[PDB]
């Protein structure tokens, strides 16, 4: 995947997190990206290895 | 018929707490007490 320039690999799943309007990505304790917002449908997906 | 307050900021280290929804609900100011 390549989300707004951020490239990676994994499985995308529907999520239940509610980002604030000014947020685009989310991180875990290890500091890796875990959730993203689709730039077109504006839905939020979870990224799993 | 109102009031206002004024405080100044300094560089500090804080320990913030996020909840299950992502809201900040607590914090600790490290350079205050032992
Ligand atoms: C991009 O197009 C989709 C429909 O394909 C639309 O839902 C979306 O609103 C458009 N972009 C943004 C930023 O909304
Ligand atoms: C925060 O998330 C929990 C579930 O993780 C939910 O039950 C609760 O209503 C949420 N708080 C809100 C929506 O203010």
């Amino acid at each position: 995947f390549n989300f707004n320039g951020l490239t990676g690999t994994g499985v995308l799943t529907e999520s239940n997190k509610k980002f604030l309007p000014f947020q685009q990505f989310g991180r875990d304790i290890a500091d890796t990206t875990d959730a993203v917002r689709d730039p077109q449908t504006l839905e939020i997906l979870d990224i799993t290895p | 018929a109102a009031a206002y307050y004024v405080g100044y900021l300094q560089p500090r280290t804080f320990l913030l707490k996020y909840n299950e929804n992502g809201t900040i609900t607590d914090a600790v100011d490290c350079a205050l007490d032992p």
